[PDB]
RNA sequence: CAUCCAAGGAAGGCAGCAGGCGCGCAAAUUACCCAAUCCUAAUUCAGGGAGGUAGUGACAAUAAAUAACGAUACAGGGUCUUGUAAUUGGAAUGAGUACAAUGUAAAUACCUUAACGAGGAACAAUUGGAGGGCAAGUCUGGUGCCAGCAGCC
RNA sequence: UAUCUGGUUGAUCCUGCCAGUAGUCAUAUGCUUGUCUCAAAGAUUAAGCCAUGCAUGUCUAAGUAUAAGCAAAUACAGU
């Protein structure tokens, strides 16, 4: 059809925004890997 | 005088919360003050344009809310129509050509509500957006939305989910709060009844904002068009001579003085200056007119006049005050005296039905005449007449896909004017010079220099790429948007250009250096400058050969490798391009489609050259 | 047959457009450009 | 204060429910129904913007999605334990769409469910800040000026 | 269980103020805003002004029926 649709750019509107992760959705998957770090460190500190 | 203790309350806490939330309610109502410049005594029809997609339906709107206010269906409507609402009012309605950009501009600056429609099922388009954009940058008008084609979802969460969404996205483009209408069917060609109802209730009691632009410049919608030359002219000499031709209309804005030759300006057809000018009789007067004409002495049906188709305390309160009282001395000083010479010295204030003519109009304005088209007529303040260069500021529209380029073509609208031109982008050395941008900065502004009519500073422009509907596809349109900074006629802009050269004989501290120049006088005549080599040496040139043509010998602090290459900076003034092309948009047979100066991409892909 | 104001203007500026997009297709001058 | 007109006269009171004005800078629907709770009458039956239902700006408040399990190559702790990857394998599911049924005065929605619906999970989470205070940079580049060194690096 | 740190000092102490971090049945505003349940909404400034529509009517076997009202006990008898 002839009839011009939106845009995605022009339609949620998000501008100038930093481009996060995908872990950043999710609170739960970023605290995981957050204490598997930590405990990463605590077991190469803990020998 | 007393004690401050006995005039105390019983709750202070209560006078800290009321007194600071009162304290910003009060400052919310403050404002920048300006003039009205509008009549008290017959004030001009508010204009109403309907603007839309092509399919989704604003000639039903329009004879929906004809109809209800008037109990008369009417069919074929084309071109503005007026009608009488409430002992006061009127409202000339104005139906907007969907595909075409040029009248939808003029539109935008001329209209005083916008009832902007949009496909409820399908969504917001490009072509809304476009004339929010539009809108914005040239002085809002009051944006009233309508939302059609809502019958055509099957279930209620579909639809109360997707008039969220849309009433959140007109919330965004639009101040927040504002209140849209649900269109539900088109049963009898019309839409139901109640919707009809608020919509002519909501604006029958709306009051309006006084906009900079439309309270210095006159302006004037037209209404009927009619051609007035000889048959016998037409015959003997060929029926090409341009015209001698009277347009009727309403003015609005500012009184254009009744002396013969103002300059005018027509949006989409050029600049004239106006031959005759008089003041008709109105045709669609309110019913309070018609009382106090009765008492002077002491129209059941005719609503419609469709001829185009066929039937103190604060600073803000004292600088208000005082633009008031000057006003009424101005209104006072007016009244007490003769009103042939009120005529005369004041020239048509708004709300006068008023007929003027021109001479020496083109063929295209009147054969190729459409109803369908709007046109506008605007008075010119000296300062518009004027040529030269502009220096402005602009970005990138941030919903532009592509950035724009030096010395391509834009067709820009600034002030009444709508022209092509060929701008040239530059910024800043740091507040030193002019540094010459060959490309446009993608998210923040520069400066820009071009070829065109002079105008007030701080007035917004708005640019645009081609206009030809044929080549839009999905991409967005608007391209540069932006305020004058300055008015002049010529600036200093400086491109960096670096000669390159080899050498051919290496002496110790010396060389001899050829290939950049090709006669003695060339090399006598940059003597003094500094050479600097590729590698990073540095040096300056000293003598020219003669026997050789461009052989040269010069200087350098060390001794220079054969492979080294010199190169020799200087500062190239450029200059602008002094095209200045109208856009002739309602001159053509068609108005759908107008191509000046093709980009440099066009043009390339056109000739297949890289 | 004959030749109206407005084809004149028209011819005109058309050949203005031409000579102007002749020149901007066409290879930049050498002092409009880098390192020459 | 303020409405109507034939100029003699008549009529008015939203601090009830909607809704509008009160600044040219703004904020709920002029919706449905007496099915529930009760009230009124001559009265089981009629009436009720009382009241209930749905619509509407994140008032406030509750619970909670945006992913889980692997195989391969490197980096490890070093023969059993993890990270990285424009690598890969199948499972599971609701945000939406929707016959049906329930729900309801009739609906919308919730609860239930035949079918469609996921690899960039694009079915595309945000708001701020970084020596301190009461956390997270002895990270990088660019700009204005200097009668400071060199002189256009 | 009960959130303070500095400056105002070269230190020791009053007193007010300032800068900072955090909590808010606090006012205003901005950005973002997928699901379930729930329920607040013209007091703050003006008990300022109101277009239009509705918001108080009511009948049993049992007060009055000649409706030239409607359908089927010559005093009426249903609705
Ligand atoms: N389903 C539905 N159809 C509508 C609605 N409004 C308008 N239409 C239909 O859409 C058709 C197209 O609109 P038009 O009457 O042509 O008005 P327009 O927007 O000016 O379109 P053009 O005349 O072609 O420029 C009409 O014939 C209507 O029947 C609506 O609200 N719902
Ligand atoms: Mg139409």
């Amino acid at each position: 059809d002839g009839k011009r649709a939106i845009n995605y750019q022009i339609l949620k509107n998000k501008g100038l925004t930093p481009k996060r992760n995908k872990d950043n959705r999710n609170s739960r998957v970023k605290k995981r890997k957050k204490y598997q770090k930590a405990q990463k460190k605590l077991k190469s500190v803990r020998a | 005088g007393h004690n401050a203790k006995a005039f105390a309350v019983a709750a202070p806490g209560k006078m800290a919360r009321t007194m600071q939330r009162s304290s910003d309610v009060n400052e919310r109502k403050l404002h920048v003050p300006m003039v009205d410049r509008t009549p008290e005594d017959d004030p001009p029809p508010f204009i109403v344009a309907v603007v839309g997609p092509p399919g989704t339906g604003k000639t039903t709107l329009i004879r929906s809310l004809v109809r209800r206010m008037t109990k008369s269906t009417l069919n074929d409507i084309q071109g503005p129509i007026t009608v009488v609402s409430g002992k006061h009012r009127r409202l000339t309605f104005l139906e907007c050509p969907a595909d075409d950009l040029n009248a939808m501009i003029d539109i935008a600056k001329i209209a005083d509500l916008v009832l902007l429609l949009i496909d409820g099922n399908f969504g917001f388009e490009m072509e809304t957006m476009e004339f929010l954009n539009i809108a914005q940058h040239h002085g809002m008008p009051r944006v009233l939305g309508v939302a059609t084609h809502l019958d055509l979802f099957k279930s209620q969460s579909t639809l109360r989910a997707s008039k969220k969404r849309l009433k959140h996205r007109f919330w965004t483009e639009v101040y927040q709060g504002a209140k849209l209408f649900y269109l539900s069917g088109v049963i009898n060609g019309r839409y139901p009844d109640r919707e009809i109802l608020n919509l002519s209730r909501f604006i029958s009691v709306m009051k309006f904002r006084p906009l900079k632009w439309r309270n210095e410049h006159p302006y004037m919608l037209a209404d009927r068009f009619t051609d007035l030359t000889h048959p016998e002219l037409i015959e003997t000499q060929g029926l090409q001579i341009d015209r001698k031709v009277a347009i009727y209309g309403y003015l609005h804005g500012t009184p254009l003085p009744s002396a013969p030759g103002t300059r005018v300006h027509i949006a989409g057809v050029g600049d004239f200056s106006v031959a005759q000018i008089e003041k008709l009789p109105d045709p669609c007067p309110t019913p309070f007119y018609q009382q106090k004409l009765d008492d002077f002495e002491r129209d059941k049906d005719k609503l419609i006049y469709a001829p185009m188709s066929d039937v103190y305390d604060t600073w803000y309160e004292l600088q208000k005050a005082k633009i008031s009282k000057q006003l009424e001395i101005n209104n006072i000083e007016y009244q007490e005296m003769t009103p042939e010479q009120r005529q005369r010295i004041e020239g048509f204030k708004a709300g006068s039905y008023v007929r003027i003519v021109f001479e020496k109009v083109p063929m295209e304005f009147v054969k190729n005449f459409n109803p369908k088209f709007p046109i506008v007529m605007g008075g010119l303040l000296p300062t518009e007449i004027k040529f030269g260069i502009v220096k402005a500021r602009l970005r990138r529209h941030r919903w532009h896909k592509k950035i724009l380029k030096t010395n391509d073509p834009l067709v820009l609208s600034l002030g009444w004017r709508r022209f092509q031109t060929l701008p040239i982008y530059t910024t800043t050395d740091s507040r030193t010079r002019t540094r010459m941008l060959k490309y446009t900065p993608e998210h923040t502004y520069c400066n820009a220099a071009f070829y065109g009519p002079l105008c007030s500073p701080n007035t917004p422009f708005c640019g645009v790429q081609i206009v030809a509907n044929s080549d839009t596809g999905n991409g967005f349109r608007i391209a540069a948007t932006g305020i004058v900074e300055e008015i002049d006629v010529n600036i200093e802009i400086v491109k960096k250009l670096k000669l390159v050269g080899f050498p051919y004989k290496i002496f110790k501290n010396t060389a001899f250096i050829k290939d950049m120049f090709s006669s003695a006088m060339e090399v006598a005549r940059f003597e003094g400058a500094q050479i600097k080599t590729v590698s990073g040496i540095r040096g300056e040139i000293k003598r020219a050969l003669s026997k050789p043509e461009g052989h040269y010998r010069a200087a350098f602090e060390d001794k220079i490798l054969m492979s080294d290459i010199v190169i020799l900076r200087s500062w190239y003034p450029v200059r602008v391009k002094k095209f200045y092309n109208p856009v002739t948009s309602l001159l053509l047979k068609e108005k759908t489609e107008w191509k000046g100066l093709r980009l440099t991409g066009q043009i390339r892909a056109a000739m297949n050259l890289e | 047959k004959n030749l109206s104001s407005f084809e004149k203007q028209q011819i005109e500026i058309r050949k203005q457009i031409e000579q102007l997009e002749n020149e901007a297709v066409a290879e930049k001058k050498w002092s409009l450009k880098g390192e020459v």
